[PDB]
């Protein structure tokens, strides 16, 4: 469909593995908010949107409808499971690299299905957790997902990084390297 | 390899020319197969695959549900659009424009801008360069900013002045960055 | 307030 703008009010996800769910709204491909289903609270992704209120119970009730519908379709499909796809991983920086100026590494994990993935960061072969964050699963029109992880850093001549991606569509974890040059 | 059964529900709105043309499409998806749909251009639930037939028939038989669905293009899509008009559609992040050699190849990095609409052109003296220019796709950072990198292959002669011209809705006047050897 | 769309229960 062709449109000046496209929104999802919202993207609802529920899956048997876990199990787990996700509730978000999207506008022109970006995440407006998610509902933390465990804490039952709306978490706005854009500071200008904090002026609004969204009842988290709407999300919890909707996910329960998805959970019920899924159980029905598992039976009717004769337990037709999801097919694992091969995700595509790319690492790049938010801004041009200048040594000694703060930056952010971005790891895009695209063509994700099913939406179950572990994205971590490595430096000199050891895991890095400080300064790491990630988006929710963001929707795609072919009904796969993408997800983006971030690592804040101070670029330095001696220090390189890997984005590490575990997904059932991969024989072994995928490492995408980034060098400051 | 764990098995997974996945269900998605997407309540989508498509906008063209403000709210003059608005189309609502809600999609129920089993794994990656959309099985049943409500398209406001159609006005009733329609099965997309055989697995969605029982839901479509049950949902179409409920006259109150159909009435609410047929009004949702206004109660949801056009309603939420008024909120986008004073939040997301007013978001302006001015691009940062940098030129760095990579040196017969110049990289014009245009980073951290919102919204997506942008135009980047390379000039040699006062002549626009089209051959020898190659650009990345528009890159979505996931944090409500974009970037794009526009490269120019050159054979630079003495006195030549190369400029990267960037126009964007956030800019009162276009940004021009010069590079000289 | 921002309006969401409900999913409906399968028969
Ligand atoms: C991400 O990491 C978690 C934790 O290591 C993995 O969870 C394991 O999943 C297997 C298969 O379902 C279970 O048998 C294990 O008990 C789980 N471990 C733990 C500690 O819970 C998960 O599989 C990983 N995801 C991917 C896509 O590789
Ligand atoms: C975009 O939509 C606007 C409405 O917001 C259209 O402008 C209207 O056009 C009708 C004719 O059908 C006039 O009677 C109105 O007075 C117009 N309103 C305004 C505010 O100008 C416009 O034609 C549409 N443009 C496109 C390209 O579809």
């Amino acid at each position: 469909i062709v449109a000046d703008h496209v929104a999802s009010y919202g993207v609802n996800l529920y899956q048997s593995y876990g199990p787990s769910g996700q509730y978000t709204h999207e506008f022109d491909g970006d995440e407006q908010f998610y509902v933390d289903l465990g804490r039952k609270e709306t978490v706005w992704s854009l500071p200008v949107l904090r002026q609004f209120r969204f009842d988290p119970q709407f999300a919890l009730t909707n996910i329960a409808v998805l959970k019920h519908n899924l159980n029905s379709l598992i039976k009717r499909s004769n337990s037709t499971a999801a097919t694992n796809e091969v995700p595509e991983v790319t690492v790049f920086s938010k801004s041009p690299v200048t040594l000694g100026q703060p930056n952010i590494l971005i790891c895009l994990v695209d063509n994700i299905f099913p939406p179950v993935v572990n994205i971590t960061w490595l430096s000199n072969g050891h895991s890095v957790t400080e300064g790491v964050s990630e988006t929710s699963f963001l929707s795609k029109s072919d009904h796969s997902f993408f997800k983006i992880s971030y690592l804040t850093l101070l670029p330095s001549a001696e220090e390189s990084y890997d984005c590490k991606v575990e997904h059932w569509g991969l024989d072994k974890p995928l490492l995408k390297h980034w060098e400051p040059e | 390899s764990p098995e997974d059964f996945v269900y998605q529900f997407k309540g989508m709105c498509y906008f063209t020319n403000g709210t003059e043309r608005v189309r609502l499409v809600s999609r129920s998806i089993y794994n990656r197969e959309e099985i049943v749909r409500f398209d406001s251009d159609v006005g009733e639930f329609r099965a997309v695959t055989l697995l969605g037939l029982p839901a479509a028939e049950y949902w179409n038989s409920q006259k109150d549900i159909l009435e609410r669905k047929r009004a949702a293009v206004d109660r949801v899509c056009r309603h939420n659009y008024q909120l986008e008009l004073r939040t997301t559609l007013q978001r302006r992040v001015e691009p940062t424009v940098t030129i760095s050699p990579s040196h017969n190849l110049l990289v014009c990095s245009v980073t951290d801008f919102y919204p997506a609409q942008i135009k980047v052109r390379w000039f040699r003296n006062d002549q626009e360069e089209t051959a020898g220019v190659v650009s990345t796709p528009l890159i979505r950072n996931g944090d409500w900013t974009f970037q794009i990198l526009v490269m120019l292959e050159m054979t630079p002669q003495r006195g030549d002045v190369y400029t990267c011209h960037v126009e964007h809705p956030s800019l009162q006047s276009p940004i021009t960055v010069e590079w000289r050897a | 307030q921002p309006m969401p769309m409900p999913e409906l229960p399968y028969p």
